[PDB]
């Protein structure tokens, strides 16, 4: 049915209960459970509709459960009303859907009031009452969603929720060409260097341990992260879920860390130069991306295989035994340890270390006012750097600790796209630490192959 | 990988003259702006002189006027002629080729002691 459909994107599916737009307590595929700000007394109409105690969560069999009744008692509810069912026999298939929703969203007897626009609606002058349904509180209150509706009554067709499929098709578009970014951007990466003798450096050993943290990323938890969400669901096992968000994590931490690991390797290669080929030795190096996967691991796939990040709330057990559920619930702890060791540790190192070479490069800048290359370059590289690599995961990470001390702050959505934001840093990172003449040529060798 | 050694150094008379080659292997030395720095013992390493791409050449105002850098592309060899060298020149030397951030490659650094009493142990 597609009174089915229109109402699953016009209300959504949440498993745990929510507020509305007028503020009343509803859970599922906008199942209204009170109109009362009582928490207590939601969660009592919830068991009570369910047959069980739910503690405000259910699953998604019992929110079909609950939508196709709900859809039933909204049809029920113009029959056996004397006033909309005139309206409602006379309205074709699709129209009668539009129907059925404002009676789902407003009631039988809120509808009902609407006397001038469901005369105009019997009088199948569509357009008439197109516009005089746009002059009340339900459009005011609800305008994206009325405008939906109103368009479905005056044209009889579904081209208003056709949006919902271009954007997913379209999503599915974008996340693909991100997917290919970071695997032929860091590929090549690890293939020049690895080809190259030349290239094989201090600096760009730290950048194949990134780019190859970066490319496992592109391969493994993007496509099936891009999937899991195309597909709204999780069509593989509870160990590969727990499998993939392993990999997520200690990529993510590898390739922060590896990031914070550069930044230290340059400043001694700014601040004290003279000393750093005996500081940072080829086999000093390795023993360094060594620990950095040694520690990542111990905070992805240690925690996570070990049952340590699970939370502890009902939507998480819920998630953890379902098996096409692969939501990424972590406890207060493991949140903010895993926070902190893979993303703000290396943060403020790198603050400091860049705000020193900062210095350094304004200090040689006060020096001589021209042929300041070095420093010139220096500093925009600098802020490539630093600019990029906030911006992609500060946002994430903030809202990060912010979802495990406050919740019902940060949605399940935002938390995804800021977290993908951070998924594209990825691909972003062959563009920043490869600009290197000698790159360009180990490049342009291998596409001309 | 990346390679630069230097060679030039030693001891040199009060007012006398040495010239510093710096040979570079491993990267697009035509396109990189080179440097030469040193560091006195106990002391901030500070910047001798600069050659950049087109050929522009930068001193630090303690070595302007004595010391010349020259580079040679044909050869990936950046020279630094000094003359009327002086006990306060007595430093560490390092050749030093950079195209950004990243590509900041340093050499191990030649010595060079100026002083009058060259191998005479009183
Ligand atoms: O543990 C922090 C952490 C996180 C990451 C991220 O890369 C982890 N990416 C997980 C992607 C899988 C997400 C699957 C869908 O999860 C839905 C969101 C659950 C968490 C949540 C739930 C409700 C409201 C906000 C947030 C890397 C390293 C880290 O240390
Ligand atoms: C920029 C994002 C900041 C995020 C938080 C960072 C905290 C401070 C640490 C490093 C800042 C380095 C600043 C680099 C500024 C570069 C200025 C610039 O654009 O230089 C132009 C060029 O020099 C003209 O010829
Ligand atoms: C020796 C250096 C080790 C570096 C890696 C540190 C990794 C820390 C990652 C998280 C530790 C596990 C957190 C789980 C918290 C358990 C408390 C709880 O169950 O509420
Ligand atoms: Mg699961
Ligand atoms: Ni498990
Ligand atoms: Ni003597
Ligand atoms: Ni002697």
């Amino acid at each position: 049915g597609n009174i089915f459909e229109m109402l699953r994107i016009d209300e959504g599916l949440r498993l745990k209960i929510y507020k509305d737009t007028e503020g009343y307590y509803t859970i599922g595929i906008g199942h209204l459970l009170t109109k009362s700000p009582s928490l207590n007394a939601a969660k009592s109409e919830l068991d009570k509709a369910i047959g069980r105690n739910t503690n405000g969560v259910i699953t998604k069999d019992e929110a079909e459960k609950l939508f196709n009744q709900d859809v039933d008692a909204a049809v029920r509810g113009i029959l056996r009303n004397a006033k909309l069912k005139p309206v409602y026999d006379s309205l074709d298939a699709v129209r009668r859907a539009a129907l059925i929703n404002m009676v789902f969203q407003m009631g039988e007897t809120g509808v009902a009031g609407f006397t001038n626009s469901l005369r105009m609606l019997q009088q199948k002058r569509w357009d008439e009452a197109a516009v005089n349904l746009a002059k009340s509180r339900w459009y005011n209150q609800t305008p994206n969603r009325a405008k939906r509706v109103i368009t479905t009554f005056r044209t009889g067709t579904w081209d208003a929720y056709a949006a919902d499929e271009v954007w997913v098709v379209g999503m599915g578009i974008v996340m693909s060409l991100i997917v290919l970014a970071i695997v032929f951007g860091n590929v090549l990466v690890i293939t020049a260097i690895a080809k190259f003798e030349r290239l094989q450096t201090v600096t760009n050993y730290f950048i194949t341990s990134l780019a190859c943290a970066d490319l496992v990323m592109g391969l493994a938890v993007v496509p099936f992260g891009a999937a899991h969400i195309l597909t709204k669901t999780w069509t593989f096992g509870n160990f590969w879920c727990e499998f993939w968000t392993s990999i997520d994590v200690l990529c993510v931490t590898a390739s922060i860390e590896t990031l914070c690991v550069i930044a230290v390797d340059r400043y001694f290669a700014i601040t004290s130069p003279f000393k750093y080929q005996s500081l940072l030795t080829k086999n000093k190096a390795r023993v360094i991306i060594l620990m950095v996967w040694i520690v990542s691991g111990l905070t992805s796939f240690l925690p996570i295989q070990m049952h340590w990040y699970r939370a502890t709330h009902q939507e998480a057990i819920n998630c953890y035994a379902e098996e096409t559920c692969c939501d990424f619930f972590t406890n207060q702890a493991y949140a903010i340890a895993s926070s902190i060791v893979s993303f703000y540790v290396p943060l403020v190192i790198m603050v400091f270390v860049y705000s020193r070479v900062f210095q350094e490069a304004k200090r040689q800048l006060q020096k001589i006012d021209k042929f300041c290359l070095k420093e010139h370059k220096a500093l925009k590289t600098l802020g490539i750097i630093m600019g990029t690599f906030t911006l992609c995961w500060l946002p994430f990470f903030i809202v990060n600790i912010v979802h495990v001390i406050q919740d019902n702050l940060i949605r399940k959505e935002v938390y995804i796209l800021l977290n993908w934001i951070g998924y594209v840093n990825s691909g972003f990172n062959p563009l920043i630490y490869c600009r290197s003449p000698d790159f360009r040529i180990a490049f342009q060798e291998l596409l001309c192959l | 990988q990346v390679q630069l050694q230097e060679s030039g150094g030693g001891l040199v008379q009060p007012g006398g003259s040495l010239r510093l080659s710096c040979a570079a292997s491993g990267f697009a030395f035509s396109s990189y702006e080179l440097r030469w720095y040193r560091q006195a013992p106990g002391k901030q390493h500070e910047l001798v002189a600069g050659i950049t791409t087109g050929g522009n050449t930068y001193y630090a105002d303690s070595v302007k006027g004595r010391f010349t850098i020259s580079r040679d592309n044909a050869k990936n060899t950046v020279y630094l002629q000094m003359s009327n060298l002086r006990p306060e020149d007595t430093a560490v030397y390092a050749c030093n080729a950079n195209w950004d951030l990243l590509s900041d490659y340093w050499g191990q650094g030649t010595q060079v002691t100026v002083s009058s009493h060259h191998h005479h142990h009183h």
